[PDB]
């Protein structure tokens, strides 16, 4: 259904740039969360939450 | 050699030439570049505006 | 009871094959320089030999040796 | 210049923050603040670090408020115009021990102790140079070194003759978490603390670097594809030349 | 006609960006000019957003830059963007000048374009110097002291010029405030000279790597070189992002985070790395007047280039000896910067002197001789007699 | 407007090149093409051709100046050592 | 004080008033505060500290 895919998303440039901005919003939120989670998980034990939990226990 | 004998583009022509398929492939890449350019432009403009917003030196004296 | 980990590493690498040669060079220089200091008129020589070069060779070996291993031991 | 005048080049220790996805060991920042407050703060100032920046890195909010209250600063003058002192808040800065440079030079044999706020970035070598300077005090200088009175020997200082005496000895600081405070352990902690005081944006900067590098690498590869796509019609041109008839 | 053609301003935008006929065969060395425009936009925007917070007194300069690094939200982004972007501005500008030197884009039609580019190079060197002095670290004070004590070598009015530049009797609060005011002012003069650079380029069009006429096969700049420039723009952003976020103080000297002290000499007074070749050309001559004359002649020796190139074809694309001596010149420039980074010691004095002689003998001695030899060899290789 | 001088570039239509007859261009649509065609062949073969033709001009002068710099650096490091102080004061005075 | 010289008083006439007032000096070798009899570069002082 590539004809339906083209006719929906890529025929009108308004719907095209609207899908670009909607994808950019979803991408910003999800990708920022993914980099934050990967960075904080790679550095486990070295962050202040882990030092604070060690002080708490 | 005539001008009506078009040369061999056969090494660069794709074997299937469906229109919607090739256009969806081209515009998905152009749209992905515009996607990440929109995210980067938003982050850049928010970086400069957030630099202009306030400082910690006065937010402590809030 | 936990003594200094870097000093333990520096002793361990002073008692090796290269380190005993380099401390032999530095101790030979130190003997020659204390003999030169025993001589009269030493304060008016204006060119006095110092063993900073042999100490720098020895300390550079010990630095290249104990650089990667120390921060494993340091908690 | 000579090797003694350059100084000994400090080796490359494996820090916990060397590497493009690494972060400061924040417990090491906490222990480094302990060794700063108990040893280094007698002669060295920290005039660029506010108390509020310590919150959420090495101590808690109520934990930094007690230290800020333990120091005292100049208040606005009272109703009669007299000078007035005040227990500090979070918004104040960490105070140095000496009121002026001439007091520091009176107390330290004429050599001014530098302010340690930027000294990891201010010296070539960085954390390696700070660690090697703090631990690399030989008990005896090498034979032949004309040493001035009041100047100790350190091969990592450029020139060899430093005016800081060796101040890190074993178990001089009782750590809070029971870390065995040797001289090298305390040196690792203050070097991490001084690197935090130099670059307190370090963790967030590497985070944003990962985001930026991923987005720009993806944009570079997409732009290469879009370039080849836009340029394919020109890139695969063919010219033929059947020479024209003479007139 | 189209609205991008009939409008007043969109016709300018159209004939310079959209419909501008570029040759088909130009390569990615022609992206350096668009990269310099991007660099200059980056520098101006980040510099304005840091001049909103910078305080140009001598007591507040270094501490205000330290306030930008510490209190301003994303202020380290702006500061490292400005410093590493100035370093990348000079990297891309050296590539732009070296492209003009290789492909012969200085020659007979584009001589005014070459001279306007040389004027832009002078102004960018001066802007980098003033903005470096604006930090007022240890390298800023002593670099300003050396390069403004240079002008006390002029025999009649030297001390007058020096005490007028300083605003006093040494580098002090007047000099730092002059240097911030002029470091703000000068990039708008650079932007005007960039517009004049674009005019002089527009009247005759770009050259191509072959050197032969590009008037036959030509391509509009929009949709072809817009994306061919977008590739290198994103590559430039990638390398600048690496150098801004992961290794942000590599290209800078580590002495600058010492507060500016006039009573303490930091034992190696060294400018930024993109001024080190001209600093070595300065230090190679053992005279104060002849040294600054030789440094200014090193910058202004680019104007002897369209008159000494005795070659009849344009560009070293098809010239073996011109290729070899161009790369001897490029790595001589690298060796000259590496000499200028070092101390004034025994092999380095003669090495910098021989390298300065090579730097001047390329424009005046090597290029006419080699190009005349190549003209004669190109004739006798295919003329049978 | 006023006319400018004689330039060597016109615009679309009157470029200033010679007259062309007989040269015939053929170009197929990129939407019918394969972008990223041949990038692996030209990544290892065409790139080696370009590097093989153009590396002596870049590698002989780089090697010359790097050997000169390395030799000067080693001579300086020998001079300001302890083994070469006699030669240091000789070539310095 | 130096702006009054050539307007309402002379040089040796302004110097006596500036010497009559006292300002802050650079601190001595022990880092103690120190007062200094004023000169032509100093400013006319106010009656109140704040
Ligand atoms: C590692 C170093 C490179 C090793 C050699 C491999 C590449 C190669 O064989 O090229 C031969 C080629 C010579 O062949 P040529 O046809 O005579 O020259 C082509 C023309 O220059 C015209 O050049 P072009 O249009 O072909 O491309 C311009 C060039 C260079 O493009 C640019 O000049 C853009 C400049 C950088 C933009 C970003 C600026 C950032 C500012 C800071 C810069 C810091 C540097 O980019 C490339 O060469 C891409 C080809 C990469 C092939 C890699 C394959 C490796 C084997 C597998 O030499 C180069 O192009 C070297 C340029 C890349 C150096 C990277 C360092
Ligand atoms: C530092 C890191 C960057 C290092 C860059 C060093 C080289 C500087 C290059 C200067 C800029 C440039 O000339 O690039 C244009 C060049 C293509 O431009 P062109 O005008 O066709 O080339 C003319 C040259 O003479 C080319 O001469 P040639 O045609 O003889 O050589 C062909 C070959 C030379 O061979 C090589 O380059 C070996 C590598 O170049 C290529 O065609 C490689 C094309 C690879 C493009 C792959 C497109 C991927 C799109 C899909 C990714 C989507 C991302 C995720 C999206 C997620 C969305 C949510 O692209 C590259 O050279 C790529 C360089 C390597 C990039 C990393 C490859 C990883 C692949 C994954
Ligand atoms: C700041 C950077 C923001 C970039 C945003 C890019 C974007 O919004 O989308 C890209 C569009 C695509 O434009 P296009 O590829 O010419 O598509 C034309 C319409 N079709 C053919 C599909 C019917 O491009 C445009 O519509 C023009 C906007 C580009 C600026
Ligand atoms: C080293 C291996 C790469 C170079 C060797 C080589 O030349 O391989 C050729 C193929 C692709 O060849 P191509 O030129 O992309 O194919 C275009 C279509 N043809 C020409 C067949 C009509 O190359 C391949 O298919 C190998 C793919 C390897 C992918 C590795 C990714 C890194
Ligand atoms: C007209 C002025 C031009 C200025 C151009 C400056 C950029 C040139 C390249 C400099 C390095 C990369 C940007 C670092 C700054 C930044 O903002 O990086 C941070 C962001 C993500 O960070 P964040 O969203 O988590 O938070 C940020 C605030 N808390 O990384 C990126 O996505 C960069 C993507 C680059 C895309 C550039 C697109 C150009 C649009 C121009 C408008
Ligand atoms: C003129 C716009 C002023 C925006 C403003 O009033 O900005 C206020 C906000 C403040 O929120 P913050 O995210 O800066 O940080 C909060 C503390 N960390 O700025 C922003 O970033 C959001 C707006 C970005 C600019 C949008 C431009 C496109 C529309
Ligand atoms: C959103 C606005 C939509 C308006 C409606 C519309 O887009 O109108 C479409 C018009 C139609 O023009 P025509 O030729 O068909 O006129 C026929 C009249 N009978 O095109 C335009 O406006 C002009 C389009 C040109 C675009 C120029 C892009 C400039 C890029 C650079 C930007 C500046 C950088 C400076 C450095
Ligand atoms: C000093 C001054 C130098 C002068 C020369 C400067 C040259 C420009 C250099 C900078 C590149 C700008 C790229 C603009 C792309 C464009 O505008 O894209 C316009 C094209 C027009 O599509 P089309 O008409 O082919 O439509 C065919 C069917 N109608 O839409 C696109 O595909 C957009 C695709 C996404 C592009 C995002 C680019 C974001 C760049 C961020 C960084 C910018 C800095
Ligand atoms: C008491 C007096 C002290 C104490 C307790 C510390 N320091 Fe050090 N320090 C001191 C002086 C007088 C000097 C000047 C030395 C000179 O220039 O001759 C210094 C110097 C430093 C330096 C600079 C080294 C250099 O310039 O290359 C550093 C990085 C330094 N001091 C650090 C430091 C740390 C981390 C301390 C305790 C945890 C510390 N000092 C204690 C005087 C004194
Ligand atoms: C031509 C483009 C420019 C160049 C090449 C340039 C170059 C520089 C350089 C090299 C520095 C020193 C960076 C450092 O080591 O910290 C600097 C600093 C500075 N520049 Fe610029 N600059 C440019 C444009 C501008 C403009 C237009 C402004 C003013 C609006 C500006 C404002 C500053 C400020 C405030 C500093 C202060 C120190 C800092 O925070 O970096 N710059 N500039
Ligand atoms: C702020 C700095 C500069 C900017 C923005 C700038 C901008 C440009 C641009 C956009 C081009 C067209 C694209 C290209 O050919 O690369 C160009 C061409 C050129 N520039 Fe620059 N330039 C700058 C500095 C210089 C310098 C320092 C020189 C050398 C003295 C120079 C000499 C040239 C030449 C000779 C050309 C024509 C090359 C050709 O097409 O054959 N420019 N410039």
């Amino acid at each position: 259904s590539f004809s339906s895919l083209y006719k929906t998303f890529f025929k009108r440039n308004a719907v095209f740039v609207g899908t670009i901005f909607a994808g950019a919003f979803v991408f910003q939120t999800v990708f920022d969360t993914a980099i934050t989670s990967w960075y904080e998980n790679h550095n486990k034990g070295k962050l202040w939450k882990d030092v604070k939990a060690r002080i708490a226990a | 050699k005539s001008t009506y004998r078009t040369p061999n583009f056969d090494d660069v022509l794709k074997e299937n030439n469906d229109a919607d398929k090739g256009r969806s492939y081209a515009y998905f890449m152009v749209g992905a570049m515009g996607l990440l350019s929109s995210a980067g432009a938003k982050s850049t403009v928010e970086t400069f505006i957030s630099s202009m917003t306030a400082t910690a030196d006065v937010l402590a004296m809030a | 009871e936990v003594t200094d980990q870097l000093e333990d590493l520096r002793e361990h690498f002073k008692n090796t094959e290269e380190g005993k040669a380099l401390v032999h060079h530095y101790e030979e220089c130190a003997e020659r320089v204390k003999i030169q200091q025993q001589q009269p008129g030493y304060a008016d020589l204006e060119h006095k030999e110092d063993c900073v070069e042999e100490f720098f060779h020895l300390q550079h070996y010990l630095d290249t040796a104990t650089a990667p291993r120390l921060f494993d031991k340091l908690k | 210049m000579t090797a003694a005048e350059h100084g000994l080049h400090a080796p490359a220790y494996a820090w916990s923050h060397n590497g493009p996805f690494e972060t400061f060991d924040h417990a090491s920042i906490r222990r480094g603040y302990q060794v700063y407050r108990e040893v280094c703060a007698a002669c060295h100032s920290l005039d660029r670090v506010a108390w509020r920046t310590l919150v959420g890195v090495s101590h808690t909010n109520e934990e930094v408020r007690n230290m800020a209250e333990e120091f005292e600063y100049d208040d606005e003058p009272d109703e009669q115009g007299n000078p007035k002192k005040r227990p500090g808040k979070l918004s104040d800065y960490i105070p140095g021990p000496y009121p002026n440079e001439q007091a520091a030079r009176a107390a330290n044999q004429g050599a001014l102790p530098p302010d340690l706020s930027l000294i990891v970035k201010a010296r070539h070598g960085g954390c390696d140079y700070i660690f090697s300077l703090l631990t690399g005090y030989p008990d005896e200088p090498p034979a032949g070194v004309a040493l001035p009175p009041g100047s100790n020997y350190n091969p990592y200082f450029p020139g060899g003759s430093i005016a800081m005496a060796r101040v890190l000895f074993d178990d001089m600081v009782e750590y809070e978490d029971g870390t065995p405070a040797t001289t090298s352990q305390m040196a690792k902690d203050v070097t991490t603390f001084l690197n935090w005081c130099a670059e307190p944006e370090h963790d967030e900067r590497k985070r944003l670097g990962l985001k930026t590098v991923i987005i720009l690498s993806s944009l570079y590869l997409l732009s290469i594809w879009v370039k080849k796509f836009k340029w394919a019609g020109i890139k695969t041109r063919k010219f033929v030349f059947n020479p024209p008839k003479p007139r | 006609m189209a609205f991008r053609k009939s409008n007043v301003y969109l016709s300018l935008v159209n004939s310079y960006i959209i419909d501008s006929p570029q040759p088909s065969s130009i390569n990615y060395w022609w992206n350096m000019g668009s990269l310099l425009g991007l660099c200059l936009v980056i520098q101006i925007v980040t510099g304005i957003f840091m001049a909103m917070h910078y305080s140009s007194n001598i007591e507040l300069a270094f501490s205000s830059v330290e306030h930008i690094m510490r209190d301003v939200h994303n202020g380290y982004i702006l500061r490292y963007l400005h410093a590493n972007g100035a370093s990348f501005f000079f990297m891309v500008m050296f590539m732009h000048m070296a492209k003009g030197l290789y492909y012969g884009s200085y020659r007979s039609p584009r001589v005014t374009l070459w001279n306007v580019g040389v004027i832009i190079f002078i102004l960018t060197i001066a802007t980098a110097f003033l903005g470096y002095c604006c930090v007022y670290g240890q390298m800023s004070h002593w670099g300003a002291t050396v390069i403004t004590n240079l002008f006390s070598a002029i025999p009649f009015v030297g001390n007058d010029i020096v005490s007028w530049l300083w605003g006093g009797f040494s580098v002090s609060n007047p000099t730092i405030q002059r240097f911030f005011a002029l470091h703000y002012l000068v990039p708008f003069i650079i932007a005007a000279m960039v517009i004049m650079h674009l005019m002089a380029l527009h009247i005759h069009g770009s050259s191509n790597p072959l050197g032969i006429t590009g008037n036959l096969d030509r391509i509009p700049m929009h949709s072809y070189f817009i994306f061919k420039d977008l590739v290198t723009v994103f590559l430039f952003m990638l390398i600048l992002a690496l150098f801004v976020f992961y290794s942000p103080n590599t290209l800078g000297h580590p002495d600058n985070y010492i507060p500016g002290n006039p009573l303490v000499t930091p034992a190696s007074i060294v400018p930024e790395w993109y001024l080190l070749p001209f600093y070595a050309i300065l230090r190679s001559i053992p005279d104060k007047l002849l040294g600054v004359i030789t440094m200014f002649a090193a910058i202004l020796v680019l104007l002897v280039l369209p008159f000494t190139d005795r070659s009849v074809v344009r560009g070293n694309t098809f010239k073996v000896l011109s290729k070899f001596f161009f790369f001897i010149f490029v790595f001589n420039f690298v060796l000259l910067g590496q000499i200028g980074a070092c101390h004034v010691e025994v092999p380095y004095v003669l090495m910098g002197q021989i390298a300065t002689f090579i730097y001047f003998a390329y424009f005046l001695i090597i290029v006419p001789v080699i190009s005349t030899i190549e003209n004669v060899l190109f004739y006798i290789g295919r003329v049978n007699k | 407007g006023p006319p400018s001088g004689k330039t060597y570039m016109g615009w679309w239509g009157h470029m200033g090149g010679p007259k062309q007859k007989g040269i015939t261009s053929y170009a197929v649509s990129p939407y019918a093409q394969k972008p990223l065609q041949g990038i692996f062949h030209n990544a290892v073969f065409n790139s080696f051709r370009r590097f093989k033709s153009q590396f002596l001009y870049v590698l002989i002068p780089a090697g010359i100046y790097w050997y000169w710099w390395k030799n000067g650096n080693e001579y300086n490091e020998f001079l300001y050592s302890k083994a070469g102080r006699e030669e240091l004061e000789r070539v310095n005075v």
